[PDB]
């Protein structure tokens, strides 16, 4: 029972380098690189009394490779799994996949492949990146198309950041997103998605960050995808596998885009004066606010919810918490599924970072859930897209790389049936 | 790993990239004789992307000085960090180009450009990959504008691939220092369009509005200039330079700032500007330096671009500093100001960030902005071309060199066009 | 005074590479003047089927675009579509094989024949000159030395190359030999869509002055024949080292073409043609005093649909542009 954790662009290589040190300290295992099963699904024995990670970190650039090798966990990861390029994607899809990739690719699935053949009890393969801007799109596509049809039938789970409707950090990030998409739709077996501005609200409004940062981002994202996994690496009464996110949550081979939340975020003052029980938390995570994208749920319907909760908690307190959440009807699911609650639980309670934001909590909970409320988010993308498309700006960067408009408008009528299928099965 | 290859040209075009050399050498932390010195190890893991290391843990410019005048480079020399620069990239001639297009693209750009084109292809060959030639000139003058001009065409026929960066300094009708000027802007400008991917138009008047306004200075000369525009030009490379959490490196801002090939010229800034006895008064947090990068009279560039619309602005801020505030002091500056961005974009606005600030400041920020408000610095240089050409006044001298009055008409008919360009998307 | 830009549509049969794989052949005709794809008419002048001969599209085509451009109008005839959508085949064709030969031959052809029809007081002097693109440099094909060439402004702010060897011809054997000549200094590349891929934009002036000794009367025309390269699929494609910096050209070349027309189509205020070399020669050709001809060409596979759309909507656009003629 293991599974690799691949990273690509600048926003993955600063998740991995955010969350391997949650991992490590997880798993008691020191920077230095020393200190029996739990550790065995993410870390390797080599030998005696040492450890090293599943995962590689790629990047076309040299400036993360360089700062993460020089950085404090140097002797923690290995000195060659780092891959580094020659050459900046510069926030082109085309770039990234077909000029700078052609000449990395041919090493980085050799890597991969001898590093998972030693692997025998591997589940599948989770990859950071960020359709946003340009590596995190173009190489992360460029890799997931040739990693499905060798592999195919292995499991895939991808974590990708989008842009908020009023902000955005790019100028050319609907192209990058609607471009890689198109080949998201059927490669990607499940991808969880996060906004930039529900994820700064998140600790504003409650953790209260006036002045937040990326690594404080990033903090409680690796609590979450190192939650998803807890049960995995954790004993639990009810444990649930990696198959479970696909078989379960993916009721249909294309509709395989759920929203993420996670709860409870609280400081370290304000976590001895609230209480921790199942309902808050529960009620607090379907709370439209407190998800990860900017979307309204109340617009849409649920389509399904996986519960996994972390620490002490009994299954009848979180019984009665989805029955009630159930008879509740601010929220409304749709008729297709009317058990559409997945509840599962680990023993192993959430760890804290020293100096962390992050306050100690005795049980928390991380709800991915399928729903219909992403077709708005995709529809104001493509109004977006085609604004700029009528005018053609910012086409001479991606046809002077090799392409054209005919995959542009590909992507624009693959975006229209992505809306049509979100609109016939939220019927 | 991603070397950047410096030339520099004309007499402005040199002293401010002497000035650009010291800032980031007194930023990097290096002697004047080119030994290092530095506190942070960050300064030395970047330096490879400009200075070539030599022996005795010596480190050596990958400089090159081009200019038509000996008294130039002996200025240079004889300058605090001219002892750092290579000897042999001392390439220079004898004749100047007494203000003429013709002579320094024809007669003697014809004599030096076979000198500087294998010294330049041996500094690119000494890096492991050129990222990208940056070339300071100056549209007035003969010398910059017609050597300059030669050698990007050369360079952009060798590395058809590679970026072309250029800072050039152009002329104003309020401040004008040469009667030959409007001619040289006009025929620069036909083969600056043409070829360079990047150019960043910097106007003279625009920088001492500048030292009269924020600056308050007494006594400015052209160090102070020189100065100013040196922090926008680190502030642009800061990015490779350096690690930061957003990294944008050339291709990246071009990329984002370039919406089509023509519309390329940029209006600089740079903030935070203020006197040494007003730096008391002034909280520099990131809204008050992010109005300031917004403020019409801070850029350097003598249009008003309350008078237009922003294409694409790109903020490329330095030292450690909130995310969520820059995010959010963008979005209502992109948001309370709708009627000066153009509405066929749904973000006008890139992003960066480095995580190691200039030396004796704790937060800073670069401003490149493309709008239309260029459009009028262009069209007045263009009907100042058109009155003396209507005649064909300065014209003899010209004929001289073989150069014909179609290619003033082509130059002219080429500034039509791209005003009209400009004048299209607003 | 004003004159719309005549469009053409044509489609070809399919390839060994096509019926092999099983392509199913979509399209479907409704007359001359409209076709369906997909129940999505496609208004055009004149719809050619497979089985068109070379003659029938040529006498179709460019039959009457010989008399406008020789009674003193300028003449520009060019070609688009996707990879293997038979444009080499259309405008260049079998040299030698009078059957199988494109349009450039049979043009030179009817103007040799109207001139010895044409009474001898009529004195004519045509001048040929045969370049391409290629790594956005313009390439003279009639000369190995040359490099690199500019593009230089005329009288009235007409666009016109200089520096190419305008070689003055007086006898059609000449100017097929030349023809044969730059054809085979033209640069191809084997891939798996095409063999004989045309990786670059080929343009074949002609300039024919003429002039009446009894009435004293001059004319110029400049004809423009341009076989333009086909948007390439890098997925369909496999393209890899030095065909995607053809490519590169190629897209950029397509691309520029395609904003002209889009604001042409549109309205635009400037009208970008500066957007490259190859927009800035077809200037005259697509705002100027010029009988523009435009043929598209479409695959028939199902293979190829979503290309073949692109063309017939692109084709659509440049339908409703009107020159200043
Ligand atoms: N901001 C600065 N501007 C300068 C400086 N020196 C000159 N200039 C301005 O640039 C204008 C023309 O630039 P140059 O001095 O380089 C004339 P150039 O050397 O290219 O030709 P020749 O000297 O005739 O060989 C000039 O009229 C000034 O307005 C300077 O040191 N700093
Ligand atoms: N949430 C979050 N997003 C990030 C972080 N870092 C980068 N991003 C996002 O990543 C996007 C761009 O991704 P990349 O293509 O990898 O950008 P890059 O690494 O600089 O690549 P180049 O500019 O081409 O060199 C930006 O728009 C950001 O919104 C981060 O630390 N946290
Ligand atoms: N209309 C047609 N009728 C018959 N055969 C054709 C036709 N079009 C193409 N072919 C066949 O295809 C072969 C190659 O096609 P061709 O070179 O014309 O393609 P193309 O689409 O013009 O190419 P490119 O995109 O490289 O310019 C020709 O030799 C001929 O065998």
């Amino acid at each position: 029972r293991e599974c690799i954790s691949i990273h690509v662009g600048q926003a993955g290589v600063q998740i991995g380098n955010a969350c391997w040190e949650l991992y490590c300290l997880e798993h008691g295992i020191q920077p230095d690189g020393q200190m029996d099963d739990s550790f065995n699904t993410f870390f390797s024995e080599t030998g005696a009394g040492k450890h090293v990670p599943r995962a590689v970190f790629v990047d076309l650039e040299p400036t993360v490779i360089d700062e993460v090798r020089t950085g404090t966990y140097r002797q923690l990861f290995h000195p060659e799994q780092l891959i580094t390029g020659k050459e900046d994607a510069a926030n082109n899809y085309a770039r990234g996949h077909y000029t700078i990739g052609k000449e990395i690719i041919d090493l980085v699935l050799d890597r991969i492949r001898k590093l998972a053949d030693q692997c025998t009890g591997l589940q599948g393969f989770l990859v950071f990146h960020s359709f946003g801007g340009g590596t995190g799109s173009g190489f992360t596509s460029l890799l997931m198309e040739r990693l499905s049809v060798d592999y195919g039938k292995k499991s895939k789970l991808e974590f990708s950041i989008y842009p908020a409707p009023q902000v955005s950090t790019a100028v050319v990030e609907p192209y990058n997103s609607i471009l890689t998409t198109h080949t998201t739709l059927e490669h990607s077996d499940c991808a969880f998605m996060v906004d930039n501005e529900a994820i700064y609200d998140i600790c504003r409004r409650n953790l209260d960050i006036e002045r937040p940062t990326y690594t404080n981002l990033n903090r409680l994202i690796s609590q979450i995808v190192s939650s998803i996994t807890a049960s995995l690496r954790f004993d639990g009464a009810l444990n649930v596998d990696l198959t479970e996110f696909q078989t379960n949550l993916v009721p249909y081979p294309r509709i395989h885009f759920p929203l993420a939340t996670y709860a409870p975020v609280i400081s370290a003052e304000k976590a001895y004066h609230e209480q921790l029980t199942v309902a808050e938390i529960t009620n607090a995570c379907f709370e439209p606010a407190n998800q990860m994208v900017k979307c309204d749920p109340r617009h849409g319907k649920y389509m399904a919810c996986c519960l996994l909760y972390r620490g002490d908690v009994v299954p009848k307190d979180v019984n009665a918490a989805i029955a009630t959440i159930k008879t509740k009807r601010t929220i409304q699911f749709v008729d297709w599924c009317p058990t559409g609650f997945k509840v599962g639980i680990n023993y192993q309670p959430p760890t804290v970072v020293p100096g962390g934001d992050l306050a100690k909590v005795q049980r928390a909970v991380c709800m991915l859930s399928n729903t219909t409320a992403i077709a708005e988010a995709w529809a104001r993308l493509d109004h977006k897209f085609d604004l700029m498309y009528a005018k053609r700006a910012f086409v001479h960067w991606y046809v002077g790389e090799g392409m054209e408009e005919g995959e542009f408008s590909e992507a624009r009528e693959d975006m229209a049936a992505l809306e049509k299928d979100y609109e016939e099965v939220g019927a | 790993m991603r070397e950047i290859v410096h030339i520099q040209a004309g007499q402005c075009g040199n002293q401010i990239g002497a000035k650009f050399w010291e800032v980031i050498s007194d930023e990097h932390g290096i002697d004047p004789t080119g030994s290092y010195h530095g506190d942070s190890d960050l300064q030395l893991e970047r330096i490879n992307v400009y200075y070539n290391e030599a022996a005795g843990n010596k480190y050596v410019p990958r400089a090159i000085l081009v200019d038509l005048e000996p008294g130039t480079m002996d200025s240079v020399r004889s300058g605090p960090f001219g002892q750092i620069f290579r000897p042999d990239n001392f390439v220079f001639g004898q004749s100047g180009a007494g203000n003429n297009w013709a002579k320094g693209h024809y007669t003697e750009g014809a004599e030096l450009v076979d000198s500087v084109l294998d010294v330049v292809r041996k500094e690119s060959e000494s890096c492991d990959c050129l990222q990208g030639f940056q070339l300071t000139h100056s549209l007035g003058g003969g010398t910059g504008s017609g050597m300059g001009t030669l050698l990007i065409s050369k360079i952009r026929e060798e590395y058809p691939d590679r970026i072309m960066n250029t800072f050039s300094v152009m002329p104003s009708p309020k401040v004008s220092d040469t009667v030959v000027e409007p001619y040289n802007a006009t025929l620069s400008v036909h083969q600056l369009v043409e070829n360079t991917d990047e150019t960043y138009s910097i106007d003279n008047e625009a920088l001492y509005d500048i030292c009269f306004r924020t600056l308050k200075l007494t006594t400015p000369t052209y160090g102070d200039l020189n100065h100013l525009v040196s922090a926008t030009m680190s502030g642009v490379t800061t990015c490779l330079r350096f690690p930061g959490q957003l990294n944008a490196d050339l291709r990246k801002l071009a990329v984002n700032m370039v919406p089509f090939p023509r519309l390329h010229f940029f209006m600089p800034g740079f903030a935070p500007l203020t006197s040494r006895g007003s730096q008391q008064y002034r909280a520099l947090t990131v809204p008050e330096l992010t109005q300031q990068m917004f403020d019409s009279k801070n850029m350097m560039a003598a249009c008003d671009p309350r008078h237009g619309r922003y294409l694409t602005v790109a903020a490329i801020f330095r030292g450690r500093m909130s995310m969520k505030e820059v995010d959010e002091q963008m979005l209502n500056v992109q948001n309370k100001n709708s009627s000066y961005f153009v509405e066929w974009i749904p973000n006008n606005v890139k992003t960066a960030v480095c995580d190691i600030p200039p030396r004796g400041l704790k937060m800073s920020a670069t401003f490149i902005g493309n709008s239309t408000a260029i459009q009028e610095l262009f069209k007045r240089i263009s009907e100042q071309f058109t009155a003396m050409f209507r005649r064909k006044a300065f014209l003899h001298w010209y004929t001289g060199e073989g150069m014909d009055e179609m290619e003033f008409t082509e130059a002219e008919s080429n500034m039509n066009d791209l005003v009209s360009e400009y004048q299209q998307y607003q | 005074a004003e004159c719309n830009i005549k469009v053409m549509c044509r489609f070809r049969p399919l390839n060994e590479s096509e019926v092999n794989r099983g392509d199913k052949y979509i399209a479907k005709f409704q007359g001359e003047d409209t076709v369906v794809i997909a129940s999505k008419p496609y208004a055009f002048d004149r719809v050619f089927q497979s089985s068109t001969s070379q003659e029938q599209v040529y006498n179709d085509c460019a039959k009457k675009i010989v008399k406008d451009v020789l009674e003193g109008y300028n003449g520009t005839i060019f070609a688009y579509g996707q990879t293997s959508s038979g444009k080499t085949h259309t405008m260049e064709g079998k040299l030698h094989d009078p059957e199988g030969m494109g349009i450039i031959p049979r043009i030179v052809q009817d103007i040799f024949n109207y001139i010895y029809s044409m009474d001898e007081n009529l004195e004519f002097h045509i001048k040929v000159s045969y370049f391409e693109i290629y790594l956005d440099k313009i390439r003279d094909l009639l000369d190995v030395s040359k490099t690199n060439l500019s593009v230089h402004e005329d009288k009235n702010r007409v666009p016109y190359v200089k520096g190419c060897t305008e070689r003055f011809v007086c006898s059609p054997d000449e100017v097929m030999d030349t023809i044969d000549e730059g054809k085979s200094n033209r640069h191809v590349a084997v891939t798996n869509m095409n063999e004989h891929s045309s990786r670059s934009h080929s343009i074949f002036l002609i300039n024919v002055k003429q002039e009446n000794t009894q009435t004293e009367q001059k004319l110029s025309g400049k004809l423009y024949l341009v076989d333009l390269a086909g948007s390439a699929k890098v997925s369909k494609t496999g393209a890899e080292g030095a065909v995607l910096d053809e490519a590169k050209n190629i897209n950029k070349s397509l691309s520029a073409l395609g904003n002209v027309i889009s604001a042409l189509a549109e309205g635009s205020t400037y009208v970008p043609y500066r957007d490259s070399k190859m927009t800035r020669i077809l200037q005259d050709s697509l705002g100027g005093n010029c009988r523009t001809t435009i043929v598209i060409c479409c695959s028939p596979s199902s293979y190829n649909e979503s290309e073949t759309k692109s063309t017939l909507l692109f084709g659509q656009r440049a339908k409703t542009i009107k020159n200043t003629v």
